[PDB]
């Protein structure tokens, strides 16, 4: 990738998150519960998808039949049918080719790119309440039951309610 | 306490390549490269004439095999390897050029051209064109003299297109075994056939001689055409060796023309076409056939190339 | 306190295309595909030749239309509508690879290749060339036979080319409306005209006979053409039915020729010209005519693909 | 965005900077106050115009007819040339598509990136004396007149000398 | 750069750095020092060097003649021919300058990204126990003797060890 | 205390263009456009056969010059300049088509068409075909009457294709000085060659007449050729003025032909061929040739682009 996520400071995909593309995996003190986010996931897949539409594209342009295969036009007329053919030919194999191996790299990197925009919106999310552990994980110094994860989820976490608690839990 | 982010894998990735990497590994992937043929023409909602035993240039002449064809009308013109042009032995100038045109054509709407003769007979036929006994081209004429020997009084015809498209026009030259047998049909003599228009410009003589035996003959017809504008006039000066056309054609519209070997089918619809079928395929590219024909994917050389339509798959370790 | 960072939108912002969306507006766009043609031929400082009702290959044979054109010289040269090639009826052989060279030719300058004659006539007329009176082709002769009916002598002429590039050649052959006329001009027989060089070869043979009547006319000129390389030598053994070359020409050297139904402009300067006129543009494509010759931007099917030429626009809610 | 700024935790263009592509908008006490970056405004104006002098491109071949509007050439050779004058406007339509179209997506992001690239120089150039409030915004915890805005918008900050008071005042 | 660093807040390359495309450059007590970072160096060079694998291509479609140097062909069919091959070579000279400037476009960027990936790497590493000083340097607020610079460099230093020697070291 | 990020630089960078900008300094580049030519035809592991004075269509016809290439066999055919198709003047019809195929041919093989002749001779001579003495076409023969001026009785000869491959097969049509030369050859009236096969028609008339002196000569010969398909026949009737065919040939296989003036090289290996050499390569692309055959680098018209192969270069200040 070339944002540095999803083959870097994560380094490991779950095969469990199986109803997203990306996933909060946390556990407080009720245990550890592992859930989806619709909204970079829907990114993504919009983001894919347009590709898609705008590839699985359908030429209006009609060509018809310049030789014969059943009595075999003259050489000379013949052979510059075929060496144009077959430099179109050429022309579009690497076009292609091109196609699909530019089209994949950035298709790796916006999905790479959707997983660090997700990670900053979090860590932008719990300001001074939270650091970075270096593995795609916050290490929340505060008590943080269920229902301030799912805060966190839903994009509703109110850092000023544990700042005091949190920063005097990271300090001394 | 702690809250992770992170991202989804599979067991089973697809590799793709990238400008970087050859088979990086993805979630999941999708082909670009129409591999798979339908092996019929797909012909639904098309207008079809399957030309079989008649050759597509036959379709002006008249050959029996041709009888059920002399006006057709198609959207999509299907060639086959068993169609003949002719039934006595020749063949066309500038054949592949009038494949071409009659190919879009839309097919052919036939006109009397209105040539009406003196001193000469009209009715020569052949063996090679049985139509129950022998016969000859539908839409021709075999001119001789008059009886076996005598003089070919030199003849002028004229056909002025009173039409607002381009009239296609079509004769022979009768080129006999032998300058003996070319005497018995229309005398002696170098005989010259000329043929003007208001752009054309063109002259004949025919070339008695043996010729390797075809449909049982060794004579040949040369077959000759243009295509006379509208309100313009074709004049025929001749004096033997005349293969001479009675009706024109017209062309009626515009279609398709494609070559091959697999059997019409209505069920499905299909815009690219081959000599082994029809490429039904949204994908912009093909491996099938470069000769394809109709709106089609365009051909590359590569069976596949895989389009990644997920994330870099980084499996559980 | 507070401090913020942003950037810049509009209300009215210009939808793109992307790889991954059709339609995403941005804040400024500017388009890529030239539509706008300008309805002349922008001429400004080049060397303009308008041919109007003298035909291209005229200015080699010299009919009347022709006669301000016989040694022109142009960098741009343009073919109109209305021009035609001959005066009596006739046509070229392979006219368009002809067309071809006199286009890029920097125009002709005209040499006499010194024929000179014996036992015959060399004024032929008609009343299809006139100049004031009946007239001919400027740089050609109609050769006769001396007298009504009187044979023709088989001649033999020969030009060397003595100049450093080729010579363009060009002679005709008469066709005569019947062979009774034929042999009036020219005498009895089969007349052959036999053309050879160092690296040339062909053969003729007048086809009288009657034909669509063209300016007054049932005869007809065929004309045909060959390039002398230099140091090497043409000759012409004939008897008869031959219409001969008096001077022959000498490209100037580079040009480009167009056609085009719309008025010279030397207010304007372009490089890229189509039928119907100029597409100046700095653009890399244009819609205008897949025709279009010259120094031009691509030609491509879509009439607009706007260029983002600022960021994303998203607007103040 | 690639980047997640120009159309990510921003979210909204302002009409009002009439005079950049990217500003700094303040509140202090003296009011609020708005100005523009000259030097992004111009990485992004400069980078875009490379693309356009690139693009706005004047190939110098020439080409020359080949076939007649006013007298058709021979039917066989004029169906390989519209055949071939075909198979061309097919290749250089598809040209100039993608190359519009990948162009735009690197244009964008680009901006993007240039936008992000001035929050995270002004982060830096913070550095203790403020915290990152999630909408591009650094709410800053000491007091800073007009001129200590004037100081971080044209590069001149000096964190040591809020340092104290700012750690202070965001503490407790 | 698309990621503000190979040309950005560093803008300083080191004529030094000899054995690496990048490296950490240290001055703790014991004097300065300059090593290479292997890793990072050998993902832009493996990512350069695909490039290089994918484009130094060798098609393997034969051509043959079609005209002819010493007898020149026929003027009408030597004109389409002639006309056919410029074509062709217009789309190739295109193909190739726009394919050249696509690539270096994205080799730089991927290299600013790899600097980009491994600073932030080292940000994350020494966790509470540094400051970003906004030139491509941490500011270490703790002893860190040679072995603990090489304990960042081979990413084996602990925060945990000096967090709150440092922590105390930055507050007051 | 201190830790600082960086990267390297160097006081001598490689400027490349990008989308955005042109002439940025990277570290390191590499040239994708092939400049260096080898001035030989590498020619390391390919049977190949240098021409020299032999012309390859006279490879079917046989004057002194391809005498030890009459049955040639070859991966790389080479032309070279010097090289001539004929001794006797002539030219073949549709010589650049025959050409093409002799180049792929991976060369010929002879086989006797076993024609018999009666009451003609069949040793006709020349000075511009010395073996020790006049001698003629090796592959050809040049068919008289008896005796000056006597009649030549109009034959007609037969070959049939008994191999699975078709068979090239070459005739000619001797174009004499004169009438009184045709006569005294082949005996007077107009004398006419007519060839047939299954796809095949044509017919052919001598053209006597002066013409530019070449080899010493004023006469011409036409060759001709056709392709018979396996298990055909072809049909030679003839009355005069016929060069025949004692031997058919043909095809080997497939190969390569290149026109070129440089040396073989067996030392080297290559793919890409042009007149003046060898391209070896692995670069996409290359600016020495546009015209350059075989497996090659993309033409293009620049004569370098650089790929850059490092970061960019931010120099030490
Ligand atoms: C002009 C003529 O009558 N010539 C005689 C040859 O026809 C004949 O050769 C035999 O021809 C047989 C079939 O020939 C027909 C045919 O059915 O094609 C009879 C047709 O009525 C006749 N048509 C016309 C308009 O004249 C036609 C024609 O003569 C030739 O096709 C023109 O070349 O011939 C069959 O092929 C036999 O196998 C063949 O021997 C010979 C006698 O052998 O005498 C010729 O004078
Ligand atoms: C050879 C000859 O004289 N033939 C007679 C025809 O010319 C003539 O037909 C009439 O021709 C009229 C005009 O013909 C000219 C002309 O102006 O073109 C007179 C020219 O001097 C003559 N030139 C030469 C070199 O011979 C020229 C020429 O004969 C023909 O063009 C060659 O085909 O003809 C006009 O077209 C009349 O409408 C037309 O009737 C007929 C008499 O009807 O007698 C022919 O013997
Ligand atoms: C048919 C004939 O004999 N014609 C006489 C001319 O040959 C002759 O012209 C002279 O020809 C000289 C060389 O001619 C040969 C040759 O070596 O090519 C002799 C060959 O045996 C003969 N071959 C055959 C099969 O007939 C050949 C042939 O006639 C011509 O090439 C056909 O066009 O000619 C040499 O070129 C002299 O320079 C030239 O004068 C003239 C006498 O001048 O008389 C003709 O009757
Ligand atoms: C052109 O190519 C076809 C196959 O694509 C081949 O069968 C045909 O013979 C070729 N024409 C030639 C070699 O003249
Ligand atoms: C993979 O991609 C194709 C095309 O977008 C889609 O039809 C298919 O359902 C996808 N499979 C999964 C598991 O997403
Ligand atoms: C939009 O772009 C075009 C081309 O770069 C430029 O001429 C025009 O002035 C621009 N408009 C604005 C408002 O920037
Ligand atoms: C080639 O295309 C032109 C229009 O581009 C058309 O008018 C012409 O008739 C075509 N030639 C054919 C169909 O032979
Ligand atoms: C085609 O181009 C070659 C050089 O590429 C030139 O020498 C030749 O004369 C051209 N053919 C023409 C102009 O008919
Ligand atoms: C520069 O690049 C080329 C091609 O990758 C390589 O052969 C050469 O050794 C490189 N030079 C340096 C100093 O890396």
């Amino acid at each position: 990738g070339l944002f540095g996520a999803i083959a870097g400071f994560i380094e490991n995909g779950w095969e469990g998150l199986i109803d997203g593309w990306y996933g909060f995996r946390h556990q407080n003190a009720q245990g550890e519960g592992t859930a989806a986010d619709y909204k970079s996931t829907q990114s993504a897949i919009d983001q894919i998808t347009g590709k898609l539409n705008r590839l699985i594209e359908k030429t209006n342009q009609q060509f018809e039949l310049i030789d014969n295969e059943f009595n075999e036009v003259e050489k000379q007329i013949g052979n510059v049918i075929n060496w144009t053919r077959d430099s179109i030919t050429e022309v579009w194999s690497y076009n292609a080719e091109l196609l699909v191996a530019m089209e994949n790299q950035h298709t790796i990197d916006l999905a790479d790119s959707e997983m660090d925009k997700l990670y900053e919106r979090v860590k932008r999310q719990l300001r001074e309440n939270a650091e970075e552990d270096g593995t795609g994980c916050f290490e929340i110094f505060h008590k943080c039951d269920d229902d301030c994860m799912a805060s966190i989820r839903n994009n509703t976490y109110d850092h000023s309610k544990y700042r005091e608690e949190a920063m005097q839990n990271r300090i001394q | 306490d702690k809250i992770c982010l992170g991202h989804h894998a599979v067991s089973n990735g697809t590799k793709v390549n990238t400008l970087t990497e050859r088979g990086v590994e993805v979630v999941n992937a999708t082909e670009t490269v129409e591999r798979t043929n339908i092996p019929r023409i797909c012909s639904k909602g098309k207008r079809t004439v399957d030309l079989g035993q008649c050759g597509l240039l036959g379709t002006i002449t008249g050959p029996p095999q041709c009888d059920q064809f002399l006006e057709f009308s198609a959207d999509l013109i299907i060639e086959r390897r068993e169609g003949s042009d002719v039934c006595y032995p020749g063949k066309f100038v500038n054949e592949e050029a009038l494949r071409q045109i009659l190919r879009e054509s839309g097919g052919i709407d036939k006109e009397a051209m209105g040539f009406t003769y003196s001193g000469i007979r009209t009715n020569g036929a052949t063996s090679s064109c049985r139509r129950s006994g022998s016969s000859f081209y539908a839409e021709m004429k075999w001119l001789l003299s008059n009886t076996d020997n005598a003089a070919f009084p030199q003849m002028t015809k004229s056909y002025k297109n009173t039409r607002k498209s381009p009239a296609l026009i079509v004769w022979g030259i009768h080129h006999s075994v032998s300058t003996a047998e070319q005497t018995k049909l229309y005398g002696s003599g170098n005989k010259l056939v000329t043929v003007g228009s208001s752009n054309y410009q063109q002259s004949f003589v025919p070339s008695p001689g043996a010729r390797t035996q075809v449909n049982g003959q060794s004579g040949r017809i040369d077959f000759h055409w243009l295509m006379l504008n509208p309100n313009d006039t074709v004049t025929f000066s001749f004096n033997g060796a005349f293969i001479a056309p009675d009706r024109a054609s017209f062309l009626r519209g515009k279609s398709m023309g494609i070559q091959s070997g697999v059997q019409v089918d209505a069920n499905c619809e299909g815009d690219c076409y081959h000599s082994g079928g029809t490429i039904i395929s949204n994908l912009p590219f093909q491996n099938i056939d470069s000769r394809a024909v109709g709106k089609c994917p365009r051909y590359v050389k590569q069976r596949s190339l895989l389009l990644a339509t997920g994330m870099k798959n980084v499996p559980e370790i």
